[PDB]
RNA sequence: UACCUGGUUGAUCCUGCCAGUAGCAUAUGCUUGUCUCAAAGAUUAAGCCAUGCAUGUCUAAGUACGCACGGCCGGUACAGUGAAACUGCGAAUGGCUCAUUAAAUCAGUUAUGGUUCCUUUGGUCGCUCGUACUUGGAUAACUGUGGUAAUUCUAGAGCUAAUACAUGCCGACGGGCGCUGACCCCCUUCGCGGGGGGGAUGCGUGCAUUUAUCAGUGGUGACUCUAGAUAACCUCGGGCCGAUCGCACGCCGGCGGCGACGACCCAUUCGAACGUCUGCCCUAUCAACUUUCGAUGGUAGUCGCCGUGCCUACCAUGGUGACCACGGGUGACGGGGAAUCAGGGUUCGAUUCCGGAGAGGGAGCCUGAGAAACGGCUACCACAUCCAAGGAAGGCAGCAGGCGCGCAAAUU
RNA sequence: UAAAGUUGCUGCAGUUAAAAAGCUCGUAGUUGGAUCUCUCUCGGCCGAAGCGUUUACUUUGAAAAAAUUAGAGUGUUCAAAGCAGGCCGCCUGGAUACCGCAGCUAGGAAUAAUGGAAUAGGACCGCGGUUCUAUUUUGUUG
RNA sequence: CGCUACUACCGAUUGGAUGGUUUAGUGAGGCCCUCGGAUCGGCCCCGCCGGGGUGCCCUGGCGGAGCGCUGA
């Protein structure tokens, strides 16, 4: 389970790992401190973030990124990105003139952080407005609630 | 584009100024001060449009460049000088003094005051800072900054500033059952006693305010401004006592004036 | 002239984008600042709101931290080894943010020894230069020599950081953004961060 | 006002259209006496322009030895009005037009905790610990010599200023604080004993600029916020802590009151910019589109005022579509809004308010807080002006006016 | 534009007037049968705290430029308009409504929906067994 | 079916007309030349007597050059 998968060190740019130690008062890897916040409007922040050991910066929890706007709502359909998932918005818009609703959906592709680990294709997620991540993606994933239809 | 505009079409601009349309093309655009653009009362309106101290803006001129005119106890040349709530405007030639208080339907009210009252202002703090040295700091709705200021004043209180020294003389808390008028919205103007205040975190508080007859009304909580502690006002308030007359009423006091006055 | 624009790009869907106006001055970009090593060498320029930007073209001294020790000095820059986006920026030698660096262990060394009561370490071949001596070994009255042994008591370097300072180089990793500010600032490596970078430069030679 | 009428047949019911009917908008014809208000070269040609004007600006308070005028002593630096010229500011507003532009612009909503911000208003402004009773190249105006067919072209020479600009530490000058430590004294003891305060040649002392713990001062829903502390750094193209003016005549080598102008930096005053939560016309005789050329995402950087494939390198194949992607068309700028009222709708919105875009077409820039500015510059393309043929000068979709185009629109 | 119920959502028509695919499966779309009425803190009616299963409604309450439109007042000499008008210096007005959809807030739960226990992998109870202890103590800190 | 009131498609046509729509080359440009630097500048080694903290040497007009030192 190797976190240094790319051509950079990974590290969290909060936490200093490089404190001097006691030689008689260490015995293995002693501890290495986790840097996380809690996200306001009631969002807990998951066990796996707290006691995780990825580094993602645009991660909610453990990264640089602040949840302010809208908080929405969506199904996860895809996730064949890296720590990116697409998810569908489905809603229905009022035509005035039959007096009616057509059904209608946006996809928005949303940063999902590794403390949300085997979310499944269908699962309703919480996303809340972040600053621009990549192109396309402005929200991030807060909360996973499962399917009805799971295990 | 490309840069600041500089002027300020009539029909634009705000409509408590009670601008006519068929003056001119444009309205004297408030220069930029302590109040916001559209929360203002430019200098030209209060002496030419409500006064009729002046008939044109020439005159307004005149009147301002013989210093005669002072705002917040300072004099002010500026034709167009954003003045806003609750600010003083004390002119020494007639000896009268006026405080900008909206009226209830929502506009600037000739509201004179006398000399003794003349010499403070309520100021809404907006926030609260640490800087330089660990040497707190106090901003308000008037764009001042006050350091040194009392541990107890938080954000959304109202101090009690006098105008000569511009130190804070008192404060009031913002909690239920203070007095507070409301400056923005369609309640704009009204005067009442905070009796709730629903917090939305991460959007706009509401505030809930009773008036003196009972009637209740909301507004978000940036536009709630505390006037006094408990339900008595620490400033005058203008002819109406800031309740609000529903059309049927207000037609019914008109024509019982007409009638009793010939 | 260069674009930050995102309205020359397509669109998520894939569509082609029409521009609606002209590119505009706030959306302008500058050519790189290729920092290489040399004699100091920083060209100003003007950027939006009146502010200044530090266009760094050549540098050879920077302010780097021994973080562990919270001992920083101004050091002189002398080689790029590692670079995590592009090989050219290593063979041609460019400061930027986040390259690995070689920079000159003489400063660090010498707080050192103003901070040395360490036991017999490296004093194998000796130096025989006299008045340097004078840092290790002194005249000290009974409480100050109290004070470094309690000093020494809690004094430990890694062995890859003795090994760096040996051959007189250190390795450091810019954290300035030296195109921008003018400055090629930064920490020495130490710990997994060392080993990791070393780890890259071996697997690259 | 929730309305119908004529026409197919030899005649009759009916489908069904044609025609009638009322408003509205542009043109046009005939006619026209008062009076009030009032649109008006949008449609074709964002076609081409003669000429004139449309952006300038001085207070007591930046610089006055221009007798250009002018005073009350031509032995009291500057009495005053003051054209020129340097300096500062504005010229990025306004006005015009609707060519481009179909999630683009725009509208409502929200965010900047992801940025910049001239000016206004509060306004950190003796918080730096070893020539200041005022410093220096200059240069315009002015005087003279000129060149060119020609321009708001400018050269050479003689003078002379500052608010383009301070590289002072005579002043808080004893400092205080944290240090590579020559002297000092103690608790049951003459055996290395564990712990306490002063002291100098020798080092440093601010939030705008990047690489750091426990309190984590005061805040937010949430900071990697604010504040604090230690180690250091601080740009040829330096960096803030003031080298100046205002008529009264006043105080126990000196102090003083009002101002003006500057200037870092904090305060969203005016904004701008960037985020697409939702909503836009017709078209399938447009069904798949995007990915040497970033297409979707990740990592690290570059650049940018900032977030971001914005750009680069590497990595992963993603991303969007019948809930119309992509492509095409629009006599498409978007909206507020405008034309009948049964109810519902159908059309229109170039057009005075808001937002956007453009200045013949593209492109690139200087200055500046703010422009990719065109009543700014530099090229090319298309037109086009003067020429002595060497060269020089252009941009009315500003107000008027012309030509052209037209069914179609005013006074140099 | 109305007339055009000749584009029909309200609200057309399809045996013979123009018209139901030759027939049947079928995915998306649209529609879909009955059925459920010491949890919580200062004083024995109060702010906080709510996963009540998110919603769709419905009704409120904020926020939605002005002008236009609707509309209140006011003898422009009447009116279109305008935002204004007398009394041998004083009184006033310069309202209000609407502002679709999408966002924000608040009762009761009729009615598309969504159904929380079915290999039980389902509240409440005694065990703290190595751990953080009102950010370990509570005579001069052990 | 030997008459006209009757533009376009097909044109054994490539005869024509504001027609830039992308390859491949060339190529404008704020000269951001790190190869460039006769000119322009208070001491730099002097002419010499402006005059002093000593009509006696830390001097107030460089007459005046030398790719030597520095400055946009």
């Amino acid at each position: 389970a190797d976190i240094q998968t790319e051509r950079a060190y990974q590290k969290q740019p909060t936490i200093f790992q490089n404190k001097k130690r006691v030689l008689l008062g260490e015995t293995g890897k002693e501890k290495l401190p986790r840097y996380y916040k809690n996200i306001g409007l009631g969002f807990k922040t998951p066990k796996e973030a707290i006691e995780g050991t990825y580094i993602d910066k645009k991660c909610p929890f453990t990264g640089n990124v602040s949840i302010r706007g809208r908080i929405l709502s969506g199904v996860v359909t895809k996730m064949k990105m890296q720590r990116t998932i697409v998810i569908r918005r489905d809603y229905l818009h009022y035509i005035r003139k039959y007096n009616r609703f057509e059904k209608r959906h946006k996809n928005m592709s949303v940063h999902l952080s590794p403390c949300f680990r085997d979310v499944q294709i269908g699962d309703i997620v919480t996303v809340g407005e972040c600053r621009p991540l990549s192109k396309t993606v402005r929200f991030n994933v807060l909360k996973v609630t499962k399917a009805a239809g799971t295990k | 584009a490309r840069g600041p505009k500089k002027h300020l079409k009539r029909v634009a601009a705000p409509k408590h100024w009670m601008l006519d349309k068929l003056t001119g093309v444009f309205a004297p655009r408030p220069s930029t001060g302590p109040h916001k653009l559209r929360e203002c009362l430019p200098l030209i309106i209060f002496l030419r449009n409500r006064l009729k101290y002046a008939l044109t803006g020439d005159e307004v001129k005149k009147i301002c460049m013989q210093r005669f005119i002072k705002i917040d106890g300072k004099v002010r040349t500026d034709i167009t000088y954003p003045a806003g709530f609750m600010d003083v405007i004390s002119i020494d030639k007639t000896g009268e003094n006026f405080r900008l208080i909206y009226d209830t339907k929502g506009r600037f009210a000739v509201h004179r005051i006398t000399p003794e009252e003349a010499k403070y202002k309520l100021c809404k703090v907006r926030k609260i800072f640490v800087g330089t040295k660990g040497i707190p700091h106090l901003v308000t709705h008037d764009a001042r900054t006050i350091r040194y200021p009392d541990p107890l004043i938080k954000v959304n209180d109202t101090i009690q500033i006098d105008l000569e020294t511009g130190k804070i003389t008192d404060f009031i808390k913002f909690d239920t059952g203070n007095l507070c008028m409301v400056t923005g919205g369609a309640n704009l103007g009204r005067i009442g006693v905070i009796t709730n205040r629903e917090r939305h975190p991460g959007s706009f508080d509401v505030v809930h305010v009773k008036d003196a007859n009972g009637n209740s009304f909301a507004t978000r909580l940036s536009n709630i401004f505390v006037i006094g502690k408990g339900n008595k006002p620490w400033i005058s308030l203008p002819r109406g006592k800031g309740i609000r007359l529903t059309i049927a009423e207000e037609r019914d006091k008109r024509l019982a004036a007409k009638q009793s006055s010939g | 002239g260069i674009s930050r624009d995102n309205w020359h790009k397509r669109r998520k869907t894939g569509g082609k984008r029409k521009p609606y106006h002209k590119k505009r001055k706030y959306e302008l970009g500058r050519p790189a600042a290729n920092t290489k090593i040399g004699p100091r060498r920083i060209h100003t320029v003007r950027v939006r709101g009146g502010n200044k930007k530090y266009r760094a073209l050549r540098l050879d001294v920077g302010n780097f931290s021994w973080g562990s020790e919270c001992c920083t000095r101004k050091t002189r820059i002398i080689d790029v080894v590692y670079n995590a986006s592009n090989n050219e920026l290593v063979r041609t030698k460019t400061l930027v943010k986040n390259c690995i660096v070689l920079i000159d262990s003489t400063p660090y060394r010498q707080w050192y020894e103003s901070h040395y009561a360490l036991p017999l370490g490296r004093k194998k071949g000796a130096k025989l230069t006299p008045e340097e001596e004078e840092i290790l070994n002194k005249k000290r009255s009974k409480k100050i020599q109290k004070k470094y042994d309690e000093r020494k008591k809690n004094a430990k370097i890694s062995s890859l950081l003795e090994e760096q300072f040996q051959q007189g180089k250190l390795l450091a990793c810019i954290a300035s953004r030296p195109g921008q500010c003018g400055r090629a600032d930064g920490y020495v490596l130490e710990g997994k961060e060392l080993e990791f970078y070393l780890r890259k430069i071996k697997a690259r030679k």
